[PDB]
């Protein structure tokens, strides 16, 4: 626009929180669907829902991770990554059922002399593969659900051989997208790329997606966020460059059904 | 209760038609009509918030 | 009777 | 009874048939659909999405993240290929495993235009002009810019618009090509060259990657359904 | 209103260009694919396009019966250490690989199920003694109904479970099933657990399989030879073919690239290298 | 004869089929119906009738009249449960044999709201306030009033209206639940507590029974017919 | 003599119909229509002489 | 191993239909395929066999050809198969005009490759008059039954 | 005229209450 | 969807007709109608540029 | 921001209304009113502290 | 002829 | 309904 408006410069405001960016590459709305509340014609639990509105639909910033030449990739699950985030987490553990959409904003700036590219993928039902070749489907709840720290990808499959006390964790191999399918095809999932010469962030607006209108947020993750270095970090001639990656995520249109006492999960 | 539809005639020897009658109460018992619709790829190929004009710079 | 598509 | 005469085909089971049959659960209360996002109506919609090409299938780079990275550097101009690829979308090893390639392996015949998009991933300070080529089949496959220039091509200037697309237009003798390597239905040659060279200032990486993507155009179609060779079940 | 068998767009003739319009330049970071057509980057002629996408509609892509299991039964005299063999199968599309891979191009689906049963028999021992034509009972036992412990026990009465009495050498049996999911769609992937592990509870008590939802998703088929036994032994196999009719699918996924290793998305060491060697600048 | 082609399914016998067939007694003079009282048109009508719950299935009380009696007494207030029950109407042993439970065992899936009604059977002079709870699944099952209060509940004041009803509203992730014990389709927790305490004057019994009843609401339905496990025929 | 009725269509690929013709003189030979009616549970659930108003005291 | 058969679809293995078609250079038609199936005992033993079911799988160019009578390809999730029951009416299916050209060529005066000078002779070589190597694919047929003591 | 395949009643939205209307209190002795 | 056509009656015992209904969606499944057309041989028998008048000298 | 043009960065500016532990870690400050500032051509960034008070006027 | 329910 | 050739 002749009054300055740009595809690269955005402001997002949800609740008492604002994000600004001056180097965006537009933003994505997954499958073209904006988040919505559950409609009466698709409703299922009959009790009055709880809708925390601004108390939970606001931007929460997770722990910042670090991108280096040796980084193979990072992953998070939703709602799991937000389980300890203010009143969203509270509302989640007090109710049997919950549904929510999200604005996911991945942040990573550098300089005109750095280079590298992160593929940021939002995957519905991001089932990841386990570490065992003696057993299948055995990743424990605790290891499946890292909370805000997320997990990481590896370039090597390495099977857990301790049969006495199995690790029971995922072993998500990067070129296999951690699930036995080729990473080059992950672009059919809603995504953006942070290519440092072009942009310093990715913004994905995710609808609630599920085979049900509402479900157990504590038992089930609807979305997975996978971030992988499509082109590796590089800077000047430094052998060991580093730049930070920060995730800020906001729940949108979340509602909860089936209120009782709070869930106290076994997380370790 | 007969349903009359047209065939898309491939190799040739007016519209040629074919007839269909459902014999059962349950729609699950029915054959597939193959009278299906198409849609635009956009929700997967252009999932961006601001409409893309292909002659224009994608980044502006 | 008859439907015609 | 009504006089009837059994014809050939009687009592066979054709796995592709389309008949009615009795319902084992009569009057079952079906759960209604809900409006789940992301509905697909035709497999070619998936073929039109860009997916990334495993260009560098060298012995050490294949089946690793590296296979997706095409390395460029700021070396002096050469007329020698950055990459060379056969237009055999279902069978060339670099294309056959892309989402397009994968869907094509469930069909016997493909037709229509394709497009290759390249993404430059060097630093902002890096500049360059590349030549992306498509040579329809029938001559010596291009190994020098000189030959590749004479075919369908796009000269790509690197800058703020990070990516560039070359459309491989449907140019074929037959109305549909086979989804296997076949000389009669061969598609020709994709190649990429340096037009000038990559130039960087000081304090800048001298080497970088470009990434490549393939997808089908709106005039693209497939036919004759078949089983793929990309999955098996030994024992 | 555009249908699957409609012809695709015509190529419109287009000439030389010299402008600020830049179709060819784009930016894949946005997450979008550049919607180009040949007239955007080369000169074209007018072509009247006749081709259609009819055979790649979701319905047409799936409109085939696929083998999902083979069940073995026999007709032998039950004797103190071994009984007459009847078969039991937990309904699934994940025991074989081809239909599974096709369904898994998508995250969720809805469809009516067509099951066709091909039945074959043979003699296993040398005696020239014969057998008379066999009738088979294919009983669908939904989750909760009593599973047969013996080829001839009370459950084969089927007062409420659907059964097919198939006669050997006749046309392959066939029944249809509606969309019977307890959700609004079938989930090809479930990133979750069926139990929450609570802290005040033992680990054993809160434990469950990753990615499994209802333990007995769809129940069982139990098959038996209804005939009493012959002096000679006959073994039979029931091959089950599944076709998804009237199908809808949501959220596309990259296809399975490495061998299946169980009902989940797990993979085996030694199977992880699908791609073959090919030199960067070799056609 | 009319040309015909036999399709798969030909000559099978599906016990669930719905075909015509010849009458063995043609022109038989049928006896007309008469208007017999009590006609039923749908099994869910029977599910909506209150039937009594065998709550106390202790080793000595089960399979006796005592299993229906929940003993209360005038002891000082406690936050400890009078009873605890899982909302698994077809499989929890206390619910599975009620008329609702029984009908549900002929089906694979159930859905909808339920209601529990308790009848106080102490003397007129006995007073009391109880708390009846429903905790939807997913947390620690309530063992103290403190937890049970936080869920769906009714505080019951004992008096002339002898009975009290708590509606368990349909609150589920899935559109239908399984009629077996299943963690994915678990229903949660029914429990009863003392709100104040039972108080009696002198010359009055200090202990008494309450009885409990379950029935389906008008939004309740079942599907996928199946054989029950509640009857068998060995030999 | 053909009878045309509608199916309640569950999973989808206007009203879809199915056709039925009775081939025999005896109604006993006919298939079941499954076109059945429902009724209120009252004769079993509220068999009382004086109509119950649920917001009111049941005993008065 | 147990014998299953593989056939490359063609009208040129026999002579009569070939001669009739070759009165013309090009053709278009829908194909009707009818299958007549016959069995016999080969060895003297009085031991019997039960009724056989046959699977006729159409494997279009590119799909995996079976190496064993019982391997994974006989699952046919996408290839069309006919399960034929012995002693029933001969099986029959129809096929549309499936040519990749606008007509079937009964004669192709040419090669599928151009020999280039900068290429070896071996590398530019191809058969005279052949166009697509696997024009129409394969039929693979097997007895689905397990084996009998008798052949 | 209500048929076996008709959908069951909708749940109607309902709010807080404080009145002499006592749905929850009842008396099963009546037989209802 | 029934198609009614006439037979060319050869040996005899008004127009006698026969009926045809297509049972399948694909025209390839249909029987052959045998309702075919004829054409003049000219493109093969008189392929000359200048029209031939048979009473006239062919060469003039 | 008064660094050079080549300098980039994202900062978080926070306002936490009174009554809890004053924020000493981003974790706490994120939960209150905030603006995430991306450094670039628009040199400056503003965070509005909205009037959020129990009393109608505060003491100076 | 035809009944339509 | 009916075509008549
Ligand atoms: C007499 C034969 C009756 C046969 C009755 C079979 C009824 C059961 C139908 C099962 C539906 C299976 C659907 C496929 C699998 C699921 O999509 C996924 N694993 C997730 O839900
Ligand atoms: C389950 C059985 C399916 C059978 C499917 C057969 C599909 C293939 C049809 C082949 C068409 C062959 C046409 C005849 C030959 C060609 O005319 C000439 N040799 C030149 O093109
Ligand atoms: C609509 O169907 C009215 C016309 C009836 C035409 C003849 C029907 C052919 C036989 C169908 C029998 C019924 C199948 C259950
Ligand atoms: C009413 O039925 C008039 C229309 C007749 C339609 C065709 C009937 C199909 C064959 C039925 C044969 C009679 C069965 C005893
Ligand atoms: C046009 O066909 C309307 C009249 C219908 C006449 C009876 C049809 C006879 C049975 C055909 C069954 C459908 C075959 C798929």
């Amino acid at each position: 626009e002749a009054c300055g408006y740009s595809d690269r410069v955005l402001q997002l405001t949800l609740g008492n929180s604002t994000i600004t960016t001056q180097e965006a590459a537009n933003s994505v709305v997954a499958y073209g669907r904006w988040p919505e509340y559950l409609r009466d014609s698709e409703a299922n639990p009959v009790d009055q829902p709880t809708e925390p509105d601004v108390a939970a639909c606001r931007f929460y910033t997770l722990d910042t991770v670090s991108w280096t030449k040796e980084s193979r990739g990072w992953w998070w699950k939703l709602p799991d990554a937000l389980r300890d985030m203010g009143l969203f987490g509270q509302n989640m553990y007090y109710h049997y059922l919950g549904r929510s959409g999200y604005t996911v904003h991945v942040q990573c700036n550098a300089s005109k002399f750095h280079q590298g590219a992160l593929g940021v993928f939002a995957v519905p039902e991001m089932c990841l593969a386990g570490d065992s070749n003696t057993t299948t489907m055995h990743t424990s709840y605790q290891n499946a659900n890292p909370g805000e720290k997320g997990g990481t990808f590896t370039g090597t499959f390495t099977p857990d051989n301790n049969q006495t006390s199995p690790a029971r964790r995922f072993c998500p191999v990067d070129y296999l997208l951690g699930n036995g399918t080729l990473l080059g095809n992950a672009f059919v999932f809603p995504h953006q790329i942070i290519n440092l010469r072009t942009n310093n962030c990715a913004t994905l607006v995710l609808p609630y997606v599920n085979s049900l209108s509402i479900d157990s947020m504590v038992k089930h993750n609807n979305w997975g966020i996978a971030i992988l270095p499509l082109a590796p970090l590089n800077f000047a001639s430094e052998s060991s460059p580093e730049i930070p990656i920060t995730l800020t995520i906001a729940p949108m249109c979340c509602e909860f059904n089936g209120l009782r006492n709070i869930t106290l999960p076994r997380l370790q | 209760g007969a349903q009359v539809s047209s065939q898309k005639v491939g190799a040739h020897e007016s519209t040629i038609n074919y007839t269909t009658i459902n014999y059962y109460r349950d729609s699950a018992s029915n054959a597939a009509s193959k009278q299906d619709f198409s849609q635009d790829p956009s929700k997967f190929t252009e999932p961006i918030k601001d409409v893309l004009i292909k002659t224009a710079p994608m980044l502006n | 009777g008859s439907s015609s598509t | 009874g009504l006089p009837v005469m059994n014809t050939p085909g009687s009592n066979q089971y054709l796995t592709a048939d389309n008949f009615q049959s009795p319902c084992a659960l009569p009057e079952f209360d079906v759960t209604p659909p809900i409006d789940i996002p992301g509905e697909v109506k035709n497999m070619m919609e998936l073929a039109e999405i860009d997916t990334m090409i495993p260009f560098d299938l060298s012995a050490t780079k294949k089946n690793t993240m590296e296979m997706y990275r095409v390395r460029l550097s700021d070396k002096p101009h050469t007329d020698d290929p950055i990459l060379c690829l056969s237009l055999s979308p279902a069978s060339d090893p670099r294309l056959s495993h892309t989402m397009l390639g994968e869907i094509l392996n469930y069909y016997t015949h493909w037709a229509g235009s394709l497009k290759f998009t390249f993404l430059f991933c060097g630093s902002m300070m890096a500049t360059g002009k590349l030549l992306v080529s498509y040579a329809p089949p029938g001559a010596d496959p291009p190994k020098k810019r000189k030959e590749a220039m004479l075919g369908t091509h796009v000269i790509w200037d690197i800058g703020l618009q990070s990516s560039c697309t070359m459309v491989v237009p449907w140019i074929s003798n037959t109305t549909y090509r086979q989804t296997i390597d076949d000389s009669f239905t061969e598609g020709g040659y994709i190649s990429v060259f340096y037009q000038t060279r990559i130039v960087v200032p000081l304090s800048t990486p001298r080497e970088m990657d470009i990434l490549g993507f393939v997808s089908a155009c709106n005039d693209f179609s497939v036919r004759l359904l078949r089983d793929t060779t990309h999955i098996e079940q030994k024992a | 209103a555009a249908t699957s068998r409609d012809a695709l767009p015509n190529t419109e003739a287009s000439g030389p260009t010299h402008s600020k319009e830049i179709p060819a330049l784009t930016a894949v970071e946005t997450g979008a694919t550049n919607p180009l057509v040949p007239s955007d980057t080369v000169q074209t002629r007018h072509v009247v396009q006749h081709r259609s996408r009819s055979e790649s509609s979701i319905e047409s892509f799936f409109a085939r019966g696929a083998c999902v299991t083979i069940m073995t039964v026999d007709n032998s005299a039950s004797t103190t250490n071994k009984d007459k063999l009847f078969a039991v199968w937990k309904i699934t599309y994940k025991d074989t690989v081809q239909l599974r891979r096709k369904l898994e191009f998508f995250t969720y689906s809805r469809f009516d199920m067509e099951l066709t049963f091909v039945v074959t028999a043979n003699f296993t021992e040398t005696n020239n003694g014969h057998a008379l034509n066999q009738v088979y009972q294919i009983m669908y036992i939904p989750p909760g109904a009593p599973v047969p412990e013996k080829w001839d026990d009370y459950t084969w009465q089927t007062s409420s479970n659907p059964s097919i009495f198939y006669t050997y050498g006749t046309a392959p049996a066939r029944i249809s099933v509606p969309y019977v999911g307890i959700s609004n769609a079938y989930s090809h992937f479930y990133d979750g657990f069926s139990k929450v592990p609570l802290k005040d509870q033992s680990a054993a008590l809160g434990d469950s399989l990753y990615g499994a939802a209802s333990l007995n998703d769809f129940g069982i088929l139990a098959v038996r030879v209804v005939n009493d036994h012959n002096p000679t032994k006959v073994t039979s196999k029931i091959r089950v073919y599944l076709k998804p009719k009237h199908i809808r699918v949501w959220c596309p996924r990259p296809p399975r690239a490495v061998a299946y290793y169980g009902p989940g998305v797990d993979y085996k060491d030694g199977t992880l290298t699908p791609l073959s060697t090919k030199d960067l600048t070799t056609y």
